């Protein structure tokens, strides 16, 4: 089978720039190269037929080009509704179809810091066998931050979970939630402890934590 | 008798499906339909098959008189042959030559001449090859026109395709069907004398098609034709006439500017092109590219990739 | 006025076998391919199967060959997938998607899909239905956290549904124990710490586990 | 190389003037008229001549895009080459080839895709051969539609012709001319690079004619279309291009149902057909004849009476 | 060249009957002949061009049909206006024009016998130098009828003059005018004189004469 | 309206030299190749000339070549034949005739004048103008007689015009005096032999001789 590979696999645009999308394959594939809109939660939305004719009810500002083996989705002017992930698509396997690994068209912003809050365990969950502590970070941006626990200053990169939010619709930040989940075995026989939080845009890692 | 294929090149040819001049070739994966034409269907040794005659300009027309349809802008013609001589429906062919062998909704002029006086009129007219009102092997046809009181009766009337067109409130695309064949005798029969359906009889082969672009008329039609032999090999073959020395002969696509060989493909006797290829690909040649043929091969002859 | 509505799915024991379908309408449904594509949870899309038409010609992905079957009956307007002998590899998101607009008999043999489904989840998991907990989080931030929950969804609301204005509802996190986990918190100045009241709503329809609490 | 001609008939050939069937040979008497057409001239050896291309659908048909004239129901087109390649006025050529060569009114559709969403619109469309807007030469013509509102720009658009129209209160059959020649380059220029004019250099010889009868569209117009050679005729020589062994081919018309020789004629190396005969005839022929070659031979040959 | 000759010469059909005039050629012409009407008096009047097409503004009771050598006028229903004289026409020798001999197509009527008058000649006359006398007669059909003088039953086969009417537009019969013409030398120096007068539809020759 | 009007033509003494014309309307002149047709009185149609539209071809017929010339100025829409040296054989009616309907450019060399002239006398007779000269001639008949009388016409009226009934006037004969001769004859019921009166009217224009006269 050809391999399609899009690059880069992110973008960060401001509302009203250009946004110019690869795709490039193993080897030739004519003009055979569908192009795919896919917002979150949906199916995906064809845009790009035969490399560069618009499907059927898309807005101009779509246009598609290429030709052999290197092909490029251009978005003329970036409206707030097309930030979503942009797939390429061939079928020189007939029947099979092959997709690229995606392009993320996210929003641009100015950098901002994150607002850490830190949050006790409730001891309500002190009688489950379980307990877990958060190190809460709203409304930043870029999404890249290194978090790292450390339980009596000891990094536990064993044992951690962690989840991102989505840019706000109003906003345009991310907002992230850490986890550290251990027992009341090490919960209580430890008493120090430290989380790390650097992000591009602060003045020196801004470390809050706790003390039982 | 030594067997050869026309020097002339792509632009210079004709498409055996329409009166269109052919425009690329392209070679595409058979499947999910099934490739059966009945125009330019013709053996390398000079058999024509199926609808297929000799003149490129006599594909997709109709000769005969016409009948105004009661409180309609709809006639009827009922159908001559090329010379004007009636019509023989127990002729051992799949319906008049030159018929069209496709499903789809054609758009031309309708031109009448009176014998006594030398008066004509001539009406835009569309003729659908799906519906119940097309049966060529019985004769009849019927017409959509603009006017309900101008063709005459017992004249000879003579239909000129132009294009294609899609009616709809939306299904885009959805005809013409280049690929699904016409009910020759309408709801009343099935086709009979058919020309042979073609496919690669070997697994990573693919048809080469000649390609051209039919004009579109009215709405989101499907203007894409392929054929399986432009229509000067086919008068070629019939002219020549050459005994094949195999199932199989083996041309070579060349570039005379360089003296180079672009691509190898296999002409089979029954009338069509194979390449080694996987996928739908438009080829891009030399305008000054030509066939040629260099030699007869056997049943197991591997081509080189496309 | 085209339409591919989707129906099955769910949940399945490790092993175990499941149908999809997919219903058309809105047009001549034997002049169209099918194919059905699955979406793994933050991945990218991978071909499944696809069956023709008119021609019943029927291909499989290599990683799927053997255990599923495709069909349809073009009478009834109907596709239909045998998913058998599952694994967590399987779990992803289920789509139908025709080829469109160009019918079989038209030749175009591209890629093309211009009417997908709706989507249909399917989870190969061992783990039971089970309800959320709720422990409370202590101008500042508060909020809510949710564990040992399984299936998905969670909904998490705030004072009834007035108060938006803040509301970071955190996508879950599966654990090494099979069940998910959530938080979701709100920013509120410090002048209204005691005066007005927060009461996190949580509700997980799976289990019809329904949870008020309120926060300090 | 030995030379030949093909083995069609008259009705399985096709003019090289306007895209229609033969129909009949004809031999009538040159003079009162300037026999210099610019469509179906090639000489034996295989050299085009004046507007004369290969494809026979490419015959009076016209690409470009359009525009629309202010206040009528006019367009004017902007030329492009076949292959939709910009057109070059300054070749030395009378003409874009498969323009043409009489002067009349043509009837047929206009065309157009918009290379956008592939949305199509056809209407009957009247190009003029004699007016002050064909300029064809210089690029541009014009079109009389039914529309004013429906032709987009920047687009491409074909003209696809039909038949002749004769508009008029009255003087019947004054049109088509096809013995008189448009101004290619309108009323600022003279024609330039023209094919010869052909007339026999012999008493009691005169030219042979392949006839068809063009359709009409409108009124009481002139449809014998003669042309000097078939268009199968210009295709076979550009291929073959056999060396002249003298300025004079001879030729013999076989019945192959008897084996019997019907008429002898002389195939000119300039590229037309002479017999011997006396006023106009419509030639009587069993469907089945041939043309043959013979002989080469010399200035001073005298004809069998045909 | 090429002769046209039309046969016959003559043809006699009642009002409403069928005619058919032949033209015939020398060798074949194809089917380039056309036809002609000239009333008395006119220029002709084409009918048929191309031996079968009918010319613009003409009648559908006029059909042309033939090729090569043998070619057919035929008027189908003959009208009061269509008696004239019709002249077939090739042009095999371009450019000259040949035509036929021409074929009269006259009324048919029943026969009738011609009331014979004869007249003395004028004595105003009788001092010019020179005499003449008539012999009349009125509305007869067929139009052939001898007329032989005698001078004291002497034949003059060497002086006489004669002079026919036309087909009458009502009564559709000829009418006849003979011509002696002598000197005195020879007006009285005879005296017996014999005026014959056979007609188709008589009985016998009905003589009426003088005597000076 | 197409229209072809000739002028010209008239007497001339043997020998002598005639101009004929003809000049046309409603159609485009050199578009159309032109003839000259004569007919001798009482014969049929001979051919005389043709000159073409634009080609400037001119062919004459055998008996006329030498003596006849051909000519048209498609500037002032005009048709000349110039004649000279003539005889008695080339006394007839003179017609130009239009190749028509269709042009010259459409290759049309076949059979086909759709408009013709009115028609135009040439006699050729070296005897002069005079006067007719009338003898009466006497139910039964009596008429009138004309002779020694040159050229024609000579029309013959009976009662100032109010006696129709019954008029049977011959047309002329010619004599080897090269002048014609006439009569006209009326039958009337012997009851008003006497009672009414009979006049014959002659009237010659050519030399104004008219003549009334009484009979009985």
């Amino acid at each position: 089978e050809i391999v399609l590979t899009q690059s880069p696999a992110s973008l960060s645009l401001s509302p009203g720039e250009r946004a110019t999308l690869s795709c490039k394959a193993s080897r030739s594939i004519s003009i055979y190269l569908a192009w795919y809109q896919q917002k979150p939660g949906q199916a995906p939305r064809l845009l790009i037929y035969d490399a560069s004719y618009r499907a059927i009810g898309i807005p101009a500002r779509f246009s598609g080009s290429g030709s052999g083996t290197d092909f490029t989705l251009t978005i003329s002017n970036l409206e707030p509704e097309d930030f979503a992930v942009y797939y390429c698509q061939h079928r020189s396997s007939w029947p099979a179809l092959t997709f690229g690994g995606g392009t993320k068209v996210e929003i641009k912003r100015t950098v901002a810091a994150p607002s850490v809050f830190i949050f006790p365990p409730s001891d309500e969950q002190l009688k489950s066998g379980t307990a877990s502590v958060v190190c809460l970070l709203n409304n930043f941006y870029p999404r890249e931050a290194k978090v790292q626990w450390k339980v009596d200053n000891a990094l536990q990169s064993g044992n951690s979970q962690e989840s991102v939010t989505e840019q706000d619709s109003k906003d345009s930040t991310y907002s992230l939630s850490s986890t550290l989940t251990l027992s009341k075995a090490d919960y209580e026989k430890h008493k120090v402890y430290a989380c790390e939080v650097t992000h591009q845009g602060l003045s020196s890692p801004v470390t809050k934590s706790f003390n039982r | 008798k030594p067997f050869t294929v026309p020097i002339l090149t792509v632009e210079e040819m004709t498409n055996s499906r329409f009166p269109i001049p052919l425009e690329k070739l392209f070679t595409g994966p058979s499947g999910a339909f099934v490739v059966q034409p009945q125009n330019g269907r013709c053996t390398t040794d000079g058999v024509l098959l199926g609808t297929t005659q000799l003149s490129p300009v006599n594909i997709c027309t109709f000769r005969g008189d016409v009948t105004h349809i009661a409180g309609t802008h709809n006639y009827t013609m009922n159908l001559a042959s090329q010379n004007w001589n009636n019509y023989d429906p127990t002729e051992e062919i799949p319906a008049p030559l030159g018929t069209p062998d496709f499903v789809g909704r054609i758009q031309g002029m309708l031109t009448q001449t009176t014998r006594g006086d030398g008066s004509t009129r001539g009406h835009k007219a569309t003729v659908s090859t799906g519906d119940v009102h097309f049966t060529p092997k019985l004769g009849s046809i019927q017409f959509n026109t603009d006017t309900n009181n101008d063709f005459e009766t017992g004249q000879n009337t003579k239909f000129t395709p132009v294009g294609v067109v899609q009616d709809g409130n939306g299904a885009h695309q959805n005809e013409p069907q280049q690929w699904v064949l016409p009910s020759y005798s309408g709801r009343t029969g099935h086709n009979v004398h058919l020309a042979p359906a073609v496919a690669p009889t070997f697994p990573g082969e693919q048809l080469l098609f000649f390609r051209s672009t039919m004009p579109g008329c009215s709405g989101y039609p499907n203007m894409n034709l392929d054929c399986l032999l432009p229509q000067e090999w086919v008068q070629h073959f019939y002219q020549e006439a050459a005994p094949a020395q195999s199932d199989v002969a083996l041309l070579r696509f060349v570039n005379p500017d360089t003296g180079r060989v672009l691509f190898e493909c296999k002409l089979h006797k029954s009338g069509y092109v194979t390449v080694a290829h996987t996928g739908q690909h438009d080829l891009v040649i030399p305008p000054n590219g030509y066939f040629r043929f260099d030699s007869w091969v056997n049943q197991f002859y591997t081509l080189a990739p496309m | 006025q085209v339409q591919l509505v989707q129906s099955g799915g769910g949940l399945v024991q490790p092993g175990g076998s499941l149908r999809l379908s997919c219903a058309a309408s809105g047009f001549a449904f034997s002049n169209h391919g099918m194919h059905w594509v699955r979406q793994a949870p933050g991945k990218g899309l991978e071909w499944l199967s696809y069956i023709s038409g008119s021609t019943g010609a029927i291909h499989y992905a290599n990683s799927v060959k053997g255990r599923f079957t495709i069909s349809r009956d073009n009478a009834r307007n109907s596709l239909d997938l045998q998913m058998n002998s599952l694994g967590d590899e399987d779990t992803a998101v289920y789509y139908c998607a025709r080829d469109g607009p160009r019918p079989d008999g038209t030749g175009y043999a591209g890629p093309s899909n211009d009417y997908w489904g709706q989507g249909t989840l399917v989870s190969v998991s061992s783990a039971s239905t089970k309800g959320p907990s709720v422990f409370p989080l202590a101008t500042a931030a508060l909020g809510c956290l949710v564990k040992d929950y399984f299936p998905e969804p969670v909904t998490v609301s705030w004072n009834s549904g007035a108060l938006t204005s803040g509301v970071h509802t955190f996508p879950a996190v599966l654990q090494s124990s099979g069940l998910y986990s959530l938080s979701s918190v709100v920013t509120v100045p410090s002048s209204s710490l005691g005066t007005q009241t927060y009461i996190c709503n949580v509700n997980h329809k799976p289990s019809n586990t329904k949870v008020d609490k309120k926060v300090e």
